């Protein structure tokens, strides 16, 4: 899994 | 005006389908949905907790048309190692950018060592803002150039070695001029 995912804004 | 796009991830139809190695767990496609509900196709990886990352992503074969010199403009966003909770002796705040010159437009596995490093790419001073409705992506904009190129086209590779990175736009072009 990625620790965070950017969907327009970071998101951890 | 006098710029001429050879690649723009932003205007591509359907998934990019670029080659990643590893195929899973490394670089992965992520759609950011804009105001009219249309995907912006990104690549991201954020294995900051695991050591010795070495994740590659390569574009499809890109022609250079007549051009000896091409300009690569990357719009990215990094997450600082400070900002992510947890211990991380190997976390990074850069990725590497490589190119490989080829006459073949359908190579399946290019070895890492045929790749020629253009630069290590960090968040520097430069940025862009992209209004996508609910949010405004503030992103880094880096531009590098490469040449002189001689073969028909080329491939671009991006190497991650433990960053939390979202590649939002890759444009390639040359100057008709």
């Amino acid at each position: 899994a990625p620790y965070c995912v950017y969907r327009g804004s970071w998101s951890c | 005006g006098n710029e001429v796009t050879l690649l723009d991830s932003r205007s591509v139809q359907g998934e990019l389908g670029w080659i990643a190695s590893p195929l899973e767990g490394g670089w992965e496609e992520v759609s950011i949905m804009d105001e009219k509900n249309t995907p912006i196709r990104t690549y991201q990886v954020c294995n900051v907790m695991e050591p010795s990352q070495n994740n590659w992503l390569r574009t499809d074969w890109i022609t250079r048309e007549g051009a000896q010199r091409v300009y690569i403009e990357i719009k990215f966003t990094l997450r600082d190692c400070n900002s992510l909770p947890g211990v991380m002796g190997t976390c990074k705040e850069t990725f590497n950018l490589y190119y490989y010159e080829s006459d073949n437009d359908k190579e399946r596995f290019i070895r890492e060592n045929q790749f020629v490093k253009i630069d290590t790419i960090a968040a520097d001073e430069s940025f862009t803002q992209v209004d996508i409705g609910d949010r405004i992506m503030k992103l880094n904009t880096e531009i590098r150039d490469v040449g002189p190129l001689s073969k028909k086209g080329f491939y671009l590779a991006f190497q991650d070695v433990g960053a939390c990175i979202a590649l939002v736009s890759v444009r390639v072009f040359y100057k008709k001029a």
